[PDB]
RNA sequence: UGGCGGUAGCGU
DNA sequence: GGAAGATCGAAAAAAGCACGCTACCGCCCGCGTGGTGGTG
DNA sequence: CACCACCACGCGGGCGGTAGCGTGCTTTTTTCGATCTTCC
């Protein structure tokens, strides 16, 4: 099996799981722990936003293969703010402060 | 974009400024209409448009429902320990029967008796409304809990109990009372208020996070959300009926009820009462379910996530592939490629839209192999096996397009990966950036990676056919062809061998140049003739020119190919190494095929000693079990005796068998016959190492041994049959247990496995090197570890790659050996072993004075390349990994009167003080004592420790040679050792009230028995026993040396022959006190967590004398008492504990008094950090050195610092910590030393141990601690508390979304630190 | 899950799952029966006098 | 035509700032359109930033020295174009 | 155009 | 020199229980009342 | 054209019952009534 690029799911904006439908590996906590012991930081950033979560940064990165430039905009992955949401649902509020 | 992350509980008014309306009907989708009802839980006019590049609106317009009355939050009032119960200082079971509308609480006290916070049941109620009535105030429900908590203030209620504090003393109440403090202070120093607990506004999700997906049939999902949303709604709006309609009181209590308890369900469902059961006959989804558990959006979206560019399929052997190289399908290159082909068809022209790209790309044309060839050329692909133990687990590799459809894999990364080519499948990445091709071309590719992170050894080993072609290609005979001529080269021997003139193992003398490295630093040639086989000089031929040609003149089995590759690497480099490895495989491999190696059934010698040893044995218990059955001996010796002779027998079988196997082959040569080493492909491949052992091999041959049933006993009769022989049924269906036993312990291991791995890198994930040198002169002694008979340990193993602490002395000479700060390689490590040095102080992890995060000098090398450890390395992630990674090879299911001195040397005595005896032998009065063998080197060879009064053959200083015996002592019971020499009397132990009088078994003396105290009535108990030693004079003599005089106070059930009034001799008996851990996993799960043994050993806090006292209930009672300082201790001691230490005698700190476990945390508490330190260290080594795993100290010392992170205040000082706050250690020492540069004082603490769990939890970022378990409980107190959060960590970096500090992102958070502080 | 002795003649100490359901999923044997109250039963052949 | 980067790692000294720098100069060649200073045996950016950093050619100094250079050239002549 | 549950199997 | 403090043993409640993958089925209100349409 | 049959449907929730249901794990924290102790 094999996927570049197919549907995700509807919740959490991530890609599909198994082989009848079209999807891919799941790169679990093992592998981000081995890729963390790694000097892997700017892959770790690649396998979490731009090819699993972030709309706008897979679509940025696709343009930018297709065009030529491997460059990529790690942006906010979509689980993330699915999350905070889920907690604000509660009588707990949770933000990102600037300062 | 964002520095930290603040979380805290919501008020009313943000939560109506989240929502964008209101939801006031439960309908969510019309079946017929499908268009949402208005005001319902999918409304257009709340959440946005359902349609308009996305409708994101949907997905982050919140709603809010209005509540009719009240409802309080079950978070805040059902996770342990319940907030709105402490803060209201009322047990929680008054809270929730108050909550739920069973009884009243008072909330204006007035002028009548009762006080402010009463439980009031309903004739209670209308009892006070009779007799009182007219202004105070009793309320009911969710209400009234909200105006207890508005009522209250916090500022008064905080200083009063501050200041009753200050004037208390009970501990329990000092606890409870420093919590709620500790939880007062909270809230008043953020803007949170105690009424905001109490729900009245209650948020809604946006629809498309709770989507109702269309089923293809007419119907939808379930959707456990809305259906709870609903049930809330109708609730509400029921209740808002009720009001409006002036209902009587037990209406709307009922009402109320019910609403709270939906709510409570849709918050935490099955928290406080049963969960609501949905149309699949189970609990529904709550807001919380989504949250917490390992299918929350923690675990499952966050920490890890499915990933495009990524294909899984089996593996394959590439023996073809290079070290840096692995075999791609063309299929699932060309699918994982897309981007990049659509990329250059549209560079080079072919086509003029992307979708002709795609059409060109679908169609397979001619020239899509020839574009994916170009963009595949160098852009590494990372391959991954699903169980990723360690960080190997996952590498770079070149991809080389194949046909087929599984994916080609080099041999000698299997090692790395633990991937054997019977099903098992690898899953394949795309790095997609410029950063991340060059991470993968410098980091994670196979070339970098030779040597194990964990210990340093090579991960690049032959294993199984290549040994076999190089042992079989290296070997000589006796009368080969082409034996014995001169051969110009190695080149005249291929050819000769490929022409066939001569046989490969023909001895002839070849003339060979070798060249070696003088100290320039080029390379001298030598050439000379040498004695060698034809197929080593066709082996020297792939030799790099640097190593000599003593490698590959021997056999050259798997360690002699090891050797060999090590000594590569260490002379030439790395690159040259690589292709030397390369082409050993490639020669190997050849060589094992053109051998025609081959099993078959006559290749298993089965000798006829085996036959006639097993009908000795047969004969043996025969014999025994007449013997038994005369009666001469019983059952336990008897079955010993038949288990000793049976493995005796075994031990015989296999000696002849492999006897018979290794030199089976006599040969004849030019004249008479010689006994060679035998050629037999099983004895080959025994020998050569490739694959098998002594034991397999044995069970081949020769007999299977004995097989333990299930329970773990031994069977009397073993396996005497063969594999290559027939097993009957009894003997297969014995082996079955072992079998089955094997199969559910690796089965039942991995999940305690991974659990323990889990934990490890939770506990330790923010740990990375941040600073280069301390400066800390602090370290930690290491010395070789010795138990009784063995060096496990040497020092040159514990102290490589490790930077001195201290400079080392050289022994004798007083003359510094190294520098203050070297680092510790070969060199010189070399030079401390041929100087002679036993301990060595090293900068260790533990004691690194760097906060947040710890220095490369304290760490040491980085063990996996040469240098030394760099700057940013997440040197936590690699200890937790290389800890967890042997778990699997563990195991978990449950299963001496003198010394023997075995070496020659002086012998030396520590902590000892002992008395000549009458006989002249030293005899110790010591508890603690212990001995060491030293050398003529002056190194600790041997260790032991004596007991109690026990005999010494000979005294200190003096050289004994191997076999003798030098100290001696009974375990049956403990003597009782007098220091002076005079009559023995009896004083307070008169016969009948507190002793008792025995008549011996045989000989009838009558013996002084010391009754219990618990036994003997009140009359006895008063008084103690006493046997003094008098001189000439007639009284007591006292101790030389001490004041108080010799009188020796008989514990329990003491036991004394001799009578009063004898003359004894200083060292002599006077009293004999009766005297009476499985597992690798467990063992090592519970060194980790620092769990409580359930028989933990009595230490003494402080040092003094001992004294006893009353006997209190039913357990003893203990006093000590410093020379010099006050006697306020106290131990509170059961009598089923021995007791080590006598009435009159002397202790120190951390002194063993009861015999049993260690508690880590007394050994913290009592010797220091670094005592347990080594505590810790020796037992998980321990542990994994007895299944031969091999794992630096480092690792351990780092889980070690990590569990050490909290510190309990003292004194306060002038700081503002707390007398009972429990806070970081990093901020008690930036404080002190913040203090100290001001001129104040600053405040003693005292370190504490936690578990790994505990400490993982326990920790500054509120969001690793969620993420790792307990998610409600963590999110409760972050919220109740006001935590903010800064990332600073991996984890926290890893869910946000954002580069982690440890790689190539720590100069970018670095940059990113040094501009928020500019 | 493990092999008892009693499992002789009634269920196979080889045939069952490799996983984390091993011991508890058997194979009945070849000659294996049940008993009216449902306990397992083998067969022998009685020896009378050697 | 890259098997092994020790040489590389060695010349920065620490494996780390070596990736940031390869990455660097890859992106200036593939996306500012630069001249690499090695023959390329028709190979990647990375490799050929790689392999121009063996003999010292790139490193974090001089690139950062003649990336000013640059810059202050397109100053200038943007200043010169206003006049 | 998804979820839950059960079952069996594969690689560790 | 009899009730708070300390202990303490038992009972209850909460938290956890490796990773990746493949295939299949079963299910995704309710019910039983009443408004309203058809009807002998 | 008021009576039966079909589909909205409404609030309802644990279901079905003239009551229970539950039954092969381990560790940590709370807590709560019972017991012994000691001094104000
Ligand atoms: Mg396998
Ligand atoms: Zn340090």
């Amino acid at each position: 099996h094999a996927r570049s690029t197919g549907s995700y799911s509807l919740v959490t904006q991530q890609p599909l799981g198994g082989k009848a439908q079209f999807g891919g590996q799941r790169f679990g906590e093992m592998e981000v722990w081995a890729l963390e012991a790694y000097g892997a930081a700017y892959t770790l950033q690649e396998m979490l936003t731009v090819k699993s979560d972030d709309v706008n940064g897979r679509t940025k990165m696709y343009k930018n293969i297709v065009d030529g430039n491997h460059q990529m905009e790690p942006g906010m992955p979509e689980s993330f703010n699915v999350l905070l949401k889920e907690i604000r649902s509660l009588g707990i509020n949770i933000e990102l402060e600037d300062e | 974009e964002f520095d930290a992350i603040k979380i805290a509980l919501a008020s009313p008014d943000m939560i109506r400024s989240w929502s964008f309306g209101e939801v006031k009907k439960p309908e969510t989708i019309n079946y017929r209409t499908f268009k949402p009802e208005r005001d319902g839980l999918f409304c257009a006019r709340i959440f946005g448009p359902v349609k308009d590049t996305q409708t994101k609106v949907r997905r982050e317009r919140m709603g809010h429902i209005e509540l009719a009355s009240p409802t309080a939050h079950i978070w805040f009032l059902k996770s342990l320990p319940s907030r709105i119960g402490l803060l209201l200082d009322m047990p929680l079971r008054d809270i929730e029967r108050v909550l739920y509308f069973e009884s009243y609480v008072v909330i204006e006290g007035g002028m009548t008796n009762l006080e402010r916070q009463q439980i009031l049941t309903e004739e209670q109620y209308l009892d006070a409304l009779e007799e009182f009535g007219d202004e105070f105030d009793a309320k009911m429900g969710a209400e009234a809990i909200q105006a207890l908590l508005k009522s209250m203030d916090l500022e008064q209620e905080c200083e009063q109990l501050r200041e009753e504090l200050n004037e208390t003393n009970s501990e329990t109440k000092r606890k409870k009372l420093t919590k709620r403090i500790k939880l007062l202070e909270a809230f008043v120093q953020s803007g949170n208020k105690p009424e905001w607990m109490i729900l009245t506004v209650l948020p809604v999700l946006p629809p498309d996070l709770r989507p109702l997906v269309p089923l293809d049939g007419g119907r939808f999902a379930t959707s456990d959300l809305n259906d709870l949303y609903r049930r809330v709604i109708n609730r509400n709006n029921r209740l808002k009926r009720l009001l409006d309609l002036a209902a009587p009181d037990i209406i709307v209590r009922n009402e109320k009820r019910m609403l709270q308890e939906a709510v409570d369900a849709l918050l935490d469902n099955g928290r406080r009462g049963r969960a609501i059961t949905g149309s699949n006959k189970r609990p529904l989804k709550s807001l919380a379910d989504m949250i917490k558990g390992k299918q929350g959006r923690f675990r499952q979206n966050l920490l890890g996530k499915r990933v495009d560019y990524s294909g899984r399929s089996v593996i394959t052997v590439g023996p073809y592939l290079r070290l840096h190289q692995c075999g791609l399908p063309k299929k699932m290159a060309l699918e994982l490629f897309k981007p990049f082909i659509y990329g250059k068809l549209e560079l080079r022209g072919l086509a003029t839209t992307i979708k002709a790209a795609k059409k060109m790309v679908e169609r397979e044309e001619a020239v899509v192999w020839d574009i994916l060839d170009e963009v595949i050329r160098e852009h590494p692909v990372l391959l991954n096996r699903a169980p990723t133990l360690h960080r190997l687990g996952i590498q770079a590799f070149e991809p080389v397009l194949i046909e087929g459809k599984a994916i080609q894999l080099h041999p000698l990364v299997c090692a790395a990966y633990n991937a054997d080519f019977d099903g098992d499948q690898m899953a394949v990445h795309v790095p997609l950036t410029l950063e991340a091709q060059l991470e993968a071309r410098a980091l994670m590719m196979s070339t970098n990676n030779i040597l194990s992170p964990a210990n340093g050894e090579p991960i690049i080993v032959p294993s199984q056919d290549v040994v076999l072609g190089l042992y079989y290609m290296t070997r000589d005979c006796v009368n080969a062809k082409g034996e014995g001529m001169v051969l110009t080269g190695p080149k005249e021997a291929e050819r000769l061998y490929r022409s066939g003139l001569a046989s490969l193992h023909a001895r002839v003398k070849v003339r060979i140049t070798e060249y070696e490295k003088d100290a320039n630093g080029e390379l001298v040639a030598k050439t000379s003739l040498k004695d060698t086989t034809v197929g080593r000089a066709i082996l020297w031929m792939i030799v790099p020119k640097g190593l000599p040609y003593s490698i590959v003149n021997q056999a050259l089995g798997k360690k002699a190919i090891s050797k060999m590759l090590n000594t590569c690497y260490r002379i030439l480099g790395l690159k040259p190494t690589v292709i030397f490895a390369d082409q050993i495989m490639y020669t190997g491999f050849a060589y094992a095929a053109r051998s025609g190696a081959s099993v078959g059934i006559d290749d298993m010698v089965i000798p006829e000693k085996k036959h006639e040893i097993i009908s000795e044995a047969e004969a043996e218990v025969a014999e025994i079990q007449e013997q038994f059955q005369s009666g001469l001996v019983t059952a336990g010796e008897r079955y010993n005796k038949v288990i000793d002779i049976w493995a005796a027998a075994n031990d015989r079988v296999s000696k002849a068998m492999m006897d018979n196997l290794q030199t089976e082959t006599v040969i004849n040569r030019d004249g008479q016959e010689e006994k060679q080493v035998s050629f037999n492909s099983i004895y080959m491949m025994a020998d050569s190492g490739a694959r098998g052992s002594a034991a397999q091999i044995r069970q081949l041959a020769g007999m299977r041994g004995l097989m333990a049933k299930p329970d773990g006993s031994i069977i009397e009769t073993p396996i005497t049959a063969n594999f290559r022989e027939g097993l009957n049924v009894l003997q297969y269906f014995i082996s079955t247990h072992g079998a089955r036993k094997g199969l559910a312990d690796t089965a039942l291991k991995t999940a305690n496995s991974g659990y323990l791995t889990r934990r490890l890198v939770d506990v330790a994930q923010d740990l990375v090197v941040t600073e280069d040198d301390c400066g800390t002169h602090e370290g930690i002694m290491m010395t070789p570890v010795i138990e009784g008979g063995d060096v496990k340990e040497p020092l040159r193993d514990r102290v490589l790659g490790r930077v001195t602490a201290e400079d080392v002395l050289k022994p004798g000479t007083a003359d510094i050996l190294v520098p203050r700060n070297t680092l510790l390689h070969e060199q010189w490590c070399d030079l401390l072993e041929e100087n002679s040095v036993d301990a060595v102080k090293v900068r260790s992890v533990v004691s690194c004075d760097t906060d947040f995060g710890v220095c490369a000098h304290c760490y040491g090398r980085d063990l996996a390349r040469g240098h030394i450890i760099n700057k940013g390395e997440a040197i936590g992630v690699i200890a937790a990994q290389s800890i967890g990674e042997p778990g699997t090879q563990l195991t978990m299911r449950t299963f001496e009167s003198s010394i023997q001195v075995k070496n020659k040397g002086s012998i030396k005595l520590s902590n000892v003080k002992s008395v000549v005896n009458s006989s002249g032998k030293l005899v110790i009065t010591s508890r603690n004592t212990e001995l060491k063998l030293i050398d003529e080197f002056g190194r600790t060879k041997e260790s032991y420790k004596v007991p109690y009064g026990a005999v010494l053959a000979k005294g200190d200083g003096e050289q004994v040679a191997g076999g003798e015996t030098v100290a001696n002592w009974d375990p049956h019971t403990m003597p009782v050792i007098t220091e002076v020499s005079g009559f023995v009397r009896f004083t307070d132990m008169i016969d009948g009230q507190t002793i008792t009088r025995q008549t011996d078994e045989l000989t009838g003396l009558s013996s002084l028995v010391v009754l219990d105290s618990a036994e003997r009535t009140a009359g006895g108990k008063d008084l103690r026993p006493a046997l003094k030693i008098v001189d000439a004079q007639g009284n007591d003599v006292l101790i030389p040396g001490t004041d108080m005089p010799a009188q020796y106070f008989l514990p329990g059930k003491a036991i004394v022959q001799l009578e009063d009034g004898v003359q004894i001799s200083s060292g002599d008996t006077l009293a004999r006190i009766p005297q009476e851990i499985t597992g690798g996993l467990p063992r090592v799960a519970d060194l980790f967590e620092a769990r409580r043994p359930k028989e933990p050993a009595i230490l003494a806090e402080i040092s003094g004398i001992v004294s006893f006292g009353k006997e209190t209930k039913g357990k003893r009672r203990l006093v000590i008492t410093p020379v010099d300082g006050s006697d306020p201790y106290e131990e509170m001691i059961p009598k089923w504990r021995q007791l080590n230490v006598f009435e009159g005698e002397r202790v120190e700190r951390g002194d063993v008094i009861s015999d049993g476990p260690e508690a880590p945390h007394d050994i913290l508490r009592l010797r220091g950090v670094h005592a347990v330190t080594r505590y810790i260290v020796n037992e998980v080594q321990d542990v994994y050195r007895l299944q031969g795993v091999k794992i630096n100290d480092k690792h351990i010392e780092v889980i070690v610092r990590q569990m050490l992170r909290k510190a309990t205040i003292v004194n306060a000082g002038s700081s503002d910590f707390l007398e009972g706050e429990q806070v970081e250690y990093s901020r008690v020492k930036i404080a002190n030393r913040e203090l100290e540069a001001n001129g104040k004082v600053g405040a003693t603490y005292s370190r504490d141990l936690l578990g790994i769990t505990k400490a993982s939890l326990a920790t500054e970022s509120f969001i690793s601690a969620a993420s790792f378990q307990e998610t409600t409980r963590v999110l409760t107190e972050a919220a109740v508390a006001g935590k903010r959060d800064e990332l600073r960590g991996l984890k926290e970096n890893v869910i946000v979304g954002r580069l982690i500090p440890a790689g190539t992102g720590y100069a970018y958070h670095q940059d990113r630190m040094r501009r928020r502080a500019a | 899950r493990d092999v008892h002795p009693t499992h002789y003649g009634r269920v196979c100490p080889i045939e069952t799952p490799e996983g984390p359901n091993i011991g508890l999923i058997n194979s009945l044997s070849v000659y294996a029966q049940t008993n009216e109250y449902g306990f397992l039963e083998t067969p022998y052949r009685k020896v009378t006098d050697g | 035509a890259r098997v092994t980067v020790q040489d590389a790692v060695e010349k920065i000294g620490n494996r780390f700032d070596l990736v940031l720098v390869a990455a660097r100069r890859a992106r200036q060649m593939q996306v500012g359109g630069k001249d690499p200073l090695v023959p390329e045996e028709n190979d990647k950016t990375t490799v050929i930033a790689l392999r121009e950093i063996e003999e010292g050619l790139i490193n974090n100094q001089i690139l950062d020295v003649r990336e000013r250079q640059e810059q202050q050239e397109q100053e200038a002549a943007e200043l010169q174009a206003v006049t």
